[PDB]
C-alpha cells in the first residue's frame, strides 16, 4: 500500500499515523528520524600552515661576481650585496679588500610540525541530506538509511520508502570553508596561486609532502652592516597564526538549526529545520482483514489532568466494550495532539488509559480504536515547569492556540458587531419601503 | 561566546525552537520553552489576554485592535442607519406642522 | 591593455578585430578555438550487466526438517520441499519413503564477461567548459587552455585572459546516462535499490569486483515432481540484454550541435552553440607607436567577382600611396564581411589584393588600413555550389542578407506610402484652414 505523508525533520519525535486500507484492519506506522547527514560535496584546495622561512648559508664569492637562477622554491629571493667583508670566527674570511659579493638567500618551506597543525581549505557545493528512518508498522520494525532527493529508495529491499524533496535548503556552510584540527570555520580563503601576504594563506600546497609549495611572504633582504656574517632578513608574519588570533568561533558553536559539524567526510549532524515528505510502499502481509481485528462495541474517551507541552502532559482513559479479546491499533486524528501509545489490548470490557501531548489549550480532538471515532473535549491548564529538557513533539496551529473560551468571546463580539450590521440594513430597508410609499 | 571568571550569573532568552549552552568541558546541554505564561486562557477574559500577551504580543494587540475597530465601525454604521432611517421617517410629517403624527 | 570583445565557439573559424589605441598604431588580433571540452561533474549510481543464476548444489535431509536463514548474496530466493525423494545415478538417495526435505537455493551473481560488457550508470551535472584557444597578436603566436566559468584565469607569458559565461549553457548529457564500451545514452535508469526484474538494472553493484551486489530478479522456485534431483526454477530474462535490444542510437550520434562524445573523462569535445565574451590583457610590448606606422595619403579599394559562399570568395584591390614601406594591419570592420589576411606589406604607392567572404549580396563594408577607413561597393552574385564542405565565416544579418536593389525596392513603396499619408495630412491641414476662414 502505497502511503504518502509528511514527517518533521527533528531526531526523535515519533510521527505516528495509521494506514487505512478499505477492506483491512487500520494498521500503526510511526517513522522516527533517528539521524540526519547534510554531506555537502568537498572540493579540496590547498592546505597551509606555519612557515618555516629557513634561510640557507651565505655564498661569498670576492673579487668576483655572483647572479642566481630562478628556483621552484617557495617564496624565493636572491639579493647580491658588492661591498661586504664578512668576519667569521678567525677574522676575515677571504683576501679583498672591498669589491666581495655575497647572495643573500631566502624561501620558506612548511614547519615540522604541520602534520597536526595544518588548514584545509575546502570548496563546497549543495548537500545532501542523508537520514536514518525507525519506522514501525503493526508489530514490525525496520532500519533504514534514506536519501531525501525523491527518488532514491531506503536501504532495507522490503519495505520501499521514498524520501520527499525536503521543503527548504539549509546549507550550514558557505562556499568556501577552513578546517583545522577538526573545527570548520566559514572563510573566504585566497585561491590558489592568487595568495596575499600576512593573510590567511600565505604558504599553499596541495598536500603536506608535496614539492609543489607555492607562497608570497613579503620577505626582503638587508644590506649586512656588521663585521660578522649575516643575512638580515625582514618578513611578514605568519597568516595562520594571524588567523588563529581571528578565527572567531567555530560551526560547532555558530551554525544554525543546531546541528554539530564532524570532519571526516565534513557533514553536518542532525539538522533540525525542515519537513520530510515521504512515501512508504507497506508490503500486504503487514496487513490483516477487518474480521481478525477486534471490534470496538463502544468507546468513550474521559481525559483528565491535560496540560499542553512538549512532555505527555495528560492522561485519557478509553472506556470500552467489545466482542473479541486482542490487539488494537489506537491513534489521534489531529495534528495537534498525538498518542504516547500506537497500540494496546483490548479485553472484552473495560478501560485504557493513554498519554498524549498537546499543543492547545482545548483537548478537543478524535481518538480511534481498532477504526472507531470518539471525541474527547476538556480545557488543557497551562504548563507550571517553565523550561523542559525534551523539545515539543507537535506544532503550534493559529486554530488551536486559541482557547474555547476566547473564540467564543470574540466570536460574540463579532457577532454582536454583525447584527448591529444587519438590523441597521433592516431598518435602511423598512426606511426605502417607506419611502416607496412615499 | 564569553570567557567567564567569578560567580557571576547570566540571563539567556529561550524560545520555542531551544537553546543549547556549552559550559567549560561539559556536554552541551538543550533546554526548551514551554507556553507557561501568567493568567489563565480558560478564565475570566483579562486573564486570557495577560496570558496571549505574554505568550505573542504584536498578535493579541492586533487581534484586540481589530475587535476594537470593529465593534466600533458596527455601532458607528447601525447608528448611522437608525438616524438615517429615523430622519426618513420624521421629515415626512415635519414638512406638514398640523399634521397628526399616528 | 583590457580589450573586450566576443568569440563565435565554432572549430576553427578564426575571429579578427582590431585593438586601436588613442597614442599607438592599430593591432591586429584574432582568436581560432581549436577545440573544447565540456566536462560535467559526474557521480557514478552503480554498474550492471547481465547475471549468472547460479544454483547451488541442493541440500536434503530425510526424517528431518531444514528451515533456511537469510543470505547477503543478491537475489537470494529458498524454498523448502518436504514430500521430495531424490534420485542419482545410483538409485534412492536418502533411508525415508516420505518425511524428506529439500532446500532449493538460488541467488544471482554477475557474469564472468562483466569486465568488458558492463553498462555505468551515471548522474551528471552542469558542465564546465573548457576552451583553447589559438591568439595571434600583432605577428606572435600564443596558445591557451582557459576556463569559460569567467573567474579563473588563463595565462600564457604575458597574456591573462578571462573567458567570459557562455551565452546559453547547452549540456547536451541529460541528468541520467548509461556508459557502455564507449557508447553515450541519455537513459532514464533506477536509481540504486529501484531494481525492477525485467529492466535495466536487474542487478546492481558499486563496481564489478563488489560484494554488496543487489538484485530483484524475478525468480521463483517450483517444487519439484521428478524422481532426478532437480531444482526447477523459473527467472525473468535480463534486463541488460532487453537494454541492449531497445538501446536506439548512442549520444554520439545523436547529440546536437555537432560535437563529439567521449567516455575517459565523459567529455564532449568541439561543441559550437554559444558566443564567448572574452577579456585580454595584451602586453605593452606588443604594440607600436603611430611614428613607427606608415600612414596612407589616400586609400581606394574596388570589389571584383564578389561571391557570398562559405569559402572566401570574392577578391578586393587597395590602390594606395602610403609614406612609407612596412607591414600593416588591414580589416574589414563589418560583421558581414571578414577578410583572409590580417597583415599585408605596403609600399609607397601600389595596389594589394585580398580575399573576403560575406553573407550579404551587397559588398558595403569598411575596410582599413593602417587605420583609415574606406568604403567601396560593387555586386556580389550568389553561389552556384549547393552545398560545401567548410563552415561559414560569417552569420547572416537581416540588414545586411536584404539585398540593396529590394531594400531600395521596399523603401520606395513605403515612402510612398508615407507621401500619400503626408499628402493626407496637408490637405487636413488645409481643410482646418478654410473651416478656420470660414
Ligand atoms: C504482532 O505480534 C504480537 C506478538 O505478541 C501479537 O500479539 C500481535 O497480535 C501481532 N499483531 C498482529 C496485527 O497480528
Ligand atoms: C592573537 O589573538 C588574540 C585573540 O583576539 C588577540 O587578542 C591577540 O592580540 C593576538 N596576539 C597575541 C600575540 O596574542
Ligand atoms: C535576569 O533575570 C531575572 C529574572 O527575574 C531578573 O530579575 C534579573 O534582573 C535579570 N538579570 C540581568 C542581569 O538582566
Ligand atoms: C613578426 O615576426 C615575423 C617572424 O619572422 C616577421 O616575419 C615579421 O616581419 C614580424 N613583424 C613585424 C611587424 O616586425
Ligand atoms: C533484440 O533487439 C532487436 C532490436 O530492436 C529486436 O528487434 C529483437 O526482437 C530483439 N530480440 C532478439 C531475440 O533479437
Amino acid at each position: 500500500f502505497e502511503h504518502a505523508t509528511t514527517v518533521p525533520n527533528v531526531p526523535g519525535i515519533p510521527y505516528k499515523a495509521l494506514v487505512e486500507r478499505a477492506g483491512y484492519a487500520p494498521l500503526n506506522l510511526e517513522i522516527t528520524v533517528v539521524s540526519s547527514e547534510l554531506t555537502p560535496s568537498t572540493n579540496k584546495e590547498y592546505v597551509t600552515c606555519k612557515f618555516h622561512t629557513v634561510i640557507p648559508s651565505p655564498q661569498v664569492k670576492c673579487c668576483g661576481s655572483l647572479e642566481c637562477k630562478a628556483s621552484s622554491k617557495a617564496d624565493y629571493t636572491c639579493r647580491v650585496f658588492g661591498g661586504v667583508y664578512p668576519f667569521m670566527w678567525g677574522g676575515a674570511q677571504c683576501f679583498c679588500d672591498s669589491e666581495n659579493t655575497q647572495l643573500s638567500e631566502a624561501y620558506v618551506e612548511f614547519a615540522p610540525d604541520c602534520t597536526i597543525d595544518h588548514a584545509v581549505a575546502l570548496k563546497v557545493h549543495t548537500a545532501a541530506l542523508k537520514v536514518g528512518l525507525r519506522i514501525v508498522y503493526g508489530n514490525t520494525t525496520a532500519h533504514l538509511d534514506t536519501f531525501v532527493n525523491g527518488v532514491t529508495p531506503g536501504s532495507s529491499r522490503d519495505l520501499k520508502v521514498i524520501a520527499g524533496p525536503i521543503s527548504a535548503a539549509f546549507s550550514p556552510f558557505d562556499h568556501k570553508v577552513v578546517i583545522r584540527k577538526g573545527l570548520v570555520y566559514n572563510y573566504d580563503f585566497p585561491e590558489y596561486g592568487a595568495m596575499k601576504p600576512g593573510a590567511f594563506g600565505d604558504i599553499q600546497a596541495s598536500s603536506l609532502d608535496a614539492t609543489d609549495i607555492v607562497a608570497r611572504t613579503d620577505i626582503r633582504l638587508l644590506k649586512p652592516s656588521v663585521k660578522n656574517i649575516h643575512v638580515p632578513y625582514t618578513q611578514a608574519v605568519s597568516g595562520y597564526e594571524m588567523w588563529k588570533n581571528n578565527s572567531g568561533r567555530p560551526l560547532q558553536e555558530t551554525a544554525p538549526f543546531g546541528c554539530k559539524i564532524e570532519v571526516e567526510p565534513l557533514r553536518a549532524s542532525n539538522c533540525a529545520y525542515g519537513h520530510i515528505p515521504i512515501s512508504i510502499d507497506i508490503p500486504d502481509a503487514a496487513f490483516v482483514r477487518s474480521s481478525e481485528s477486534p471490534t470496538i462495541l463502544e468507546v468513550s474517551c474521559t481525559v483528565a489532568d491535560c496540560i499542553y507541552s512538549a512532555d505527555f502532559g495528560g492522561s485519557l482513559t478509553l472506556q470500552y466494550k467489545a466482542d473479541r479479546e486482542g490487539h488494537c491499533p489506537v491513534h489521534s486524528h489531529s495534528t495537534t495532539a498525538v498518542l504516547k501509545e500506537a497500540t494496546t489490548h483490548v479485553t472484552a470490557t473495560g478501560s485504557i488509559t493513554l498519554h498524549f501531548s498537546t499543543s492547545s489549550p482545548q483537548a478537543n480532538f478524535i481518538v480511534s480504536l481498532c477504526g472507531k471515532k470518539t471525541t474527547c473535549n476538556a480545557e488543557c491548564k497551562p504548563p507550571a515547569d517553565h523550561i523542559i529538557g525534551e523539545p515539543h513533539k507537535v506544532d503550534q496551529e493559529f486554530q488551536a492556540a486559541v482557547s474555547k473560551t476566547s473564540w467564543n468571546w470574540l466570536l460574540a463580539l463579532f457577532g454582536g458587531a454583525s447584527s448591529l450590521i444587519v438590523v441597521g440594513l433592516i431598518v435602511l430597508v423598512c426606511s426605502s419601503m417607506l419611502i416607496n410609499t412615499r | 561566546a564569553e570567557w567567564i571568571t567569578g560567580t557571576t550569573s547570566r540571563n539567556f532568552s529561550v524560545g520555542r525552537e531551544g537553546l543549547e549552552y556549552v559550559w567549560g568541558n561539559h556536554e552541551p546541554v538543550r533546554v526548551w520553552a514551554q507556553e507557561s505564561a501568567p493568567g489563565d486562557p480558560h478564565g475570566w477574559p483579562h486573564e486570557i489576554i495577560i496570558h496571549y500577551y505574554h505568550r505573542h504580543p504584536v498578535y493579541t494587540v492586533i487581534v484586540l485592535c481589530g475587535v476594537a475597530l470593529a465593534i466600533l465601525v458596527g455601532t458607528a454604521s447601525s447608528a448611522a442607519c437608525i438616524a438615517k432611517a429615523r430622519r426618513d421617517c420624521l421629515t415626512p410629517y415635519a414638512l406638514a406642522p398640523n399634521a397628526t403624527v399616528p
